[PDB]
């Protein structure tokens, strides 16, 4: 009884600015953790970005910079924004929700390519 | 610091067979393992969580047993519907989940 | 770039009397036909100085700079060049370098890496230092210069001031009286505890002429100075039982951390400072060395068990699930946190479910606040009355412990000590 | 007592005093710089029209008497410290800051200048451009440099480098957040130390030249020293380094005036 929608795919040049949208359906993003995951063609999942239920965000070593997340509680839509991208960073992206140590909610994705 | 790897890469078996797919971890993780499915062109689905319990709605086919390092998934009957990939998820104190390679099952 | 010398000859040092040497102007003031007394570092009469002779002979030893030094040297044909002042004579400290070449005089202080045997060699070779990278102070000064020449030098290092004394007059140490006017005051502001001299060698190869110099010591002594009308100097004449909280068999819950208040005793930090098992001694605000000196009016103790990840995450510069929804550190924290491994206990055959911690909270948590996590958690639009639904559940989770985890994935016994400042009198000060 | 006799030493082009103030990159508390300023205009009166001090307490010197004293030696220093430790600059005060980095001697003359830094020296990230010293086996001499990179020793066990518990790094960074607090806000401190000694003045304030008058009982001001008497040449010869003389009663009876360079007996 839970579903997710995503928007923002298209053609983006390398080293550009792109904004992503993830509107939760039936859940409030201010009371639970947001999750991001990638599925490259021929590869597997790995860390992308996780937003806390409060005003803090966690990043890995490679994605420590260049990332800024500012969620909006008016429309309950998750916002993801980056300012620089490389040639190896294009794959399908999914926004996700889950509990501690495991994630449950999933959805569709938006595809973006660079050249 | 931590990395996940899987010895099997592509195992082909019939419906009445055991895939025997396991995930190798350098250090011990206590009952914090989950297995997922990756369908090509379709959304992923839940199988288990914490490697000891079963998620609601999941048919009773996927199981698991392991204390800290040796986790093996056991399937009583390999249905033709669930032919997807396998991934092992392990996390430290923070919710930093780690994923390894994918194992493909073919007819 | 240095060249070692292996032709040095070892001889015992000699000594020379110091009848009427080691007198200078106490200050820049001028007095005439009046007797005045000052308390300053002078050279007492009938003292003992060391006789150094240069002629091969290349006696260049190193002596400690305990106090001011009086340098007397009979000089001919410009043998000596300068002196090196420094603590350890390496790049780790700042050391002086005085050289007077054929053109001018330059005073440079840097991190000179003096070799084992520094010396000088027309003159076109300067093997004194290798290189320097971080130094700013550089000074350029005017040239200060049978044997017929004698020089007297007195160097003092008081209040971060480097005063050089020079006097040129024609002529064993001769017996006589002479004045010694100050020339250059330089505020170097550096620590000096050892010194060495410089010898110049002339190739033929590396020949040293007949020269000698004296090294003396200065002691505090009052002196009398007599002047005349012409304006010249004529002559001179209940302990806290900490083992209960550091060796308890069982601790409290992670979210329900125990609150304890123990006081009216002395702070004996050396008891737990020398303990073996603990390896973490991170402190902020107050240094551990000073912690046995100052007085604190508040002592707080915390008792909870958690792994080393939260021990490293206790700093306010980083956040986390526990660091935001269970327990956070104030920005003005001045205390310390102590943790140690406890793998020898708290590990049964099965898992332990006696320790629980909070996972979800609506907002941040105020530090040092008691919160009870017993109510149901709601995430969707419709709340539940304790039902374990899809969106509504209990945030608490159990623990799993095994003796085959990683290097840092083990629970630690964590105790938190916090120090606060208040106008109330201190109940614990020892 | 009508007017003065001699002028103060000649004035030259005004020093670049705007370089030491209004700085954008301040030095560390332990790695402070030194510079020499001489033979130019003393223009400390405009600092009141500059940014407010609010820490202008001074011991032994009047705040508005700097124009007529004309101290000959300067000592310009660049210090960084928090707002809580701005009161620890006073001499005779103990503490880790006042015993491991820098301290003020009892016979110190002058005062320091500090002001708020709320507008600048702050960003979204932590400012790690300044470091201090926390551990040493000995105290500090006044006005003494201390550049340390070697590791500290804590116990009989030697340490080759950094250790978890055996030894600690003697240098620690600063955490200057915009919302850290007003009491912990960093303050820029500049030191202006005096000497209060009768010395040949090389820097002075912009005054008015006065024609020489002799054999008149009028007041005079010789490098900030007042008095009344008559001026008459004599036969005494002074050394080029020496400037003035004193009698048995410690009363000034001679002075070396600039340019003209005569005797000018006080009485
Ligand atoms: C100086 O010391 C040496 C030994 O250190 C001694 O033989 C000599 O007599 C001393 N001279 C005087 C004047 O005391
Ligand atoms: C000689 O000394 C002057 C200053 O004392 C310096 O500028 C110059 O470089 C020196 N020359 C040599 C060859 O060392
Ligand atoms: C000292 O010099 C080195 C270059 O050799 C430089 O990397 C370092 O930053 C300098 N240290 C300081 C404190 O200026
Ligand atoms: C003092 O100076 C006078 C001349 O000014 C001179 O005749 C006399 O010899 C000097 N005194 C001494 C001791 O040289
Ligand atoms: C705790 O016990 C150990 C040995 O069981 C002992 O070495 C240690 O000193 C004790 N702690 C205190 C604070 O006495
Ligand atoms: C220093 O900067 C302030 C900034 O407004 C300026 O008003 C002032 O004139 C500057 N000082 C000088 C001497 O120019
Ligand atoms: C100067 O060096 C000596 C010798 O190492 C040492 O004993 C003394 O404490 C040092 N002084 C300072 C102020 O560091």
């Amino acid at each position: 009884e839970v579903q997710l929608v995503e928007s923002g795919g298209g053609l983006i040049q390398p080293g550009g600015s792109l904004r992503l949208s993830c509107a939760a359906s039936g859940l409030t993003v201010s009371s639970n953790y947001m999750h991001w995951v990638r599925q490259a063609p021929g590869k597997g999942l790995e860390w992308v970005s996780v937003l806390y239920a409060g005003g803090s965000a966690f990043y890995a070593d490679s994605v420590k910079g260049r990332f800024t997340i500012s969620r909006n509680n008016s429309k309950n839509t998750l916002y993801l924004q980056m300012n620089s991208l490389r040639a190896e960073d294009t794959a399908i992206y999914y926004c996700a929700r889950g509990l501690g140590d495991y994630l449950d909610s999933w959805g569709q994705g938006t595809l973006v390519t660079v050249s | 610091d931590i990395q996940m790897t899987q010895s099997p890469s592509s195992v082909s078996a019939s419906v009445g067979d055991r895939v025997t797919i396991t995930c190798r971890a350098s250090q011990g993780i206590g009952s914090w393992l989950a297995w997922y499915q990756q369908k090509p062109g379709k959304a992923p689905q839940l199988l288990i969580y914490a490697a000891s319990t079963l998620q609601s709605g999941v048919p009773p086919r996927f199981s698991g047993s392991g204390s800290g390092t040796d986790f093996t998934l056991t399937i009583t009957s390999l249905q033709p519907e669930d032919f997807a990939s396998y991934y092992c998820q392990q996390a430290n104190s923070v919710l930093a989940l780690t994923f390894g390679g994918g194992t493909k099952v073919e007819i | 770039q240095c060249v070692n010398l292996t032709t040095r000859t070892q001889l015992p040092p000699a000594y020379t009397n110091s009848f009427t040497r080691g007198v200078y102007y106490p200050d820049k003031v001028f007095r005439s036909s009046v007797l005045h007394s000052t308390q300053d570092l002078f050279l007492p009469f009938f003292s003992n100085v060391t006789w150094f002779h240069v002629i091969k002979r290349f006696d260049n030893p190193v002596l400690p700079f305990n106090d001011g030094v009086y340098f007397a040297s009979i000089e001919k044909s410009n043998i000596i060049r300068g002196w090196i002042f420094g603590t350890t004579l390496d790049s780790k400290t700042q050391s002086l370098l005085i050289v007077n070449n054929a053109t001018n005089v330059v005073i440079k202080v840097c991190e000179f890496q003096f070799c084992n045997d520094p010396f000088l060699d027309m003159e076109s070779e300067f093997r004194v230092y290798s290189s320097a990278n971080n130094c700013t102070f550089e000074y350029v000064s005017q040239p200060f210069l049978n044997f017929k020449n004698l020089r007297e030098f007195v160097f003092k290092n008081i209040d971060g001031y480097f005063k050089i004394y020079s006097k040129h007059t024609p002529i064993d140490l001769p017996q006589g009286f002479s004045a010694l006017e100050p020339l250059v005051d330089l505020p170097i502001g550096i620590n000096i505890t050892r010194f060495q001299t410089l010898l110049a060698l002339h190739r033929s190869g590396w020949t040293a002429g007949a020269a000698a110099y004296y090294v003396g010591y200065l002691q505090p002594r009052t002196f009398l100075l007599k002047y005349n009308e012409n304006g010249t100097i004529t002559d001179a004449v209940n302990l806290c039982p900490f083992d209960e909280v550091f060796n308890a068999t069982r601790f409290a819950s992670v979210y329900a951390w125990n609150r304890k208040r123990i006081s009216n005793c002395v702070a004996d930090y050396s008891v737990l400072y020398n303990l073996a098992p603990f390896f973490t001694f991170k402190c902020y605000g107050v240094s551990p060395t000073k912690l046995n000196d100052l007085c604190f009016t508040n002592v707080y103790a915390d008792s909870f068990v958690i792994r080393g990840d939260e021990v490293r995450q206790i700093a306010p510069g980083q956040t986390g699930n526990i660091a935001d929804y269970n327990y956070k550190l104030p920005d003005d924290f001045t205390g310390c946190v102590i943790a140690w491994n406890s793998n020898k206990l708290d590990s049964k055959v099965s898992g332990n479910y006696n320790y629980l911690y909070r996972l979800f909270r609506k907002s941040n948590l105020k530090p040092f606040e008691r919160d009870i996590s017993t109510e149901i958690y709601q995430a969707g639009n419709k709340p539940c009355n304790g039902v374990a639904g899809f969106n509504c559940y209990f945030p608490l989770r159990s623990y799993s412990f095994r003796p085959t985890y990683g290097v840092g994935h083990q629970p630690y016994r964590v105790v938190v000590l916090s120090f606060e400042l208040l106008h109330a009198p201190a109940t614990v000060c020892g | 007592p009508t007017e003065s006799i001699v002028r103060f030493p000649n004035i030259t082009n005004l020093c670049p005093f705007d370089e030491v103030f209004n700085a954008t990159r301040f030095a560390s508390v332990y790695a402070w710089n030194r510079k020499r300023i001489s033979n130019c205009v003393a223009d400390y009166s405009v600092l009141y029209n500059l940014a407010p001090f609010f820490t202008f307490k001074c011991y032994g010197v009047s705040p508005t008497k700097l124009n007529d004293l004309c101290f000959t030696n300067v000592y310009a220093d660049s210090f960084v410290i928090r707002g809580d430790e701005v009161r620890q600059i006073a001499p005779g005060q103990t503490g880790n800051i006042a015993d491991y980095n820098y301290k003020l001697p009892d016979d110190f003359t002058g005062c320091v200048i500090a002001w708020n830094s709320n507008k600048l020296d702050s960003k979204v990230s932590g400012n790690y451009n300044y470091l201090y010293r926390l551990f040493r086996k000995s105290n500090l001499k006044p006005f003494e440099r201390d550049i340390s990179t070697e590791i500290y020793q804590a116990g009989n066990k030697p340490c080759n480098g950094v250790a978890g518990f055996n030894c600690y790094f003697p240098l620690r960074s600063y955490s200057f957040r915009p919302t850290y607090g007003v009491g912990h806000q960093p303050y820029r401190v500049v030191v202006l130390s005096f000497e209060l000694l009768h010395a040949p003045a090389t820097v002075c304030g912009p005054k008015k030249s006065t024609n020489l008058v002799k054999n008149k009982c009028v007041n005079f001001n010789f490098n900030g020293l007042k008095g009344t008497g008559v001026l008459t040449e004599s036969n005494k010869k002074f050394l080029p380094f020496q400037q003035f003389g004193r009698d048995i009663a410690d009363t000034t009876d001679a002075v070396r005036d600039p340019q003209t360079l005569e005797i000018l007996d006080i009485t």
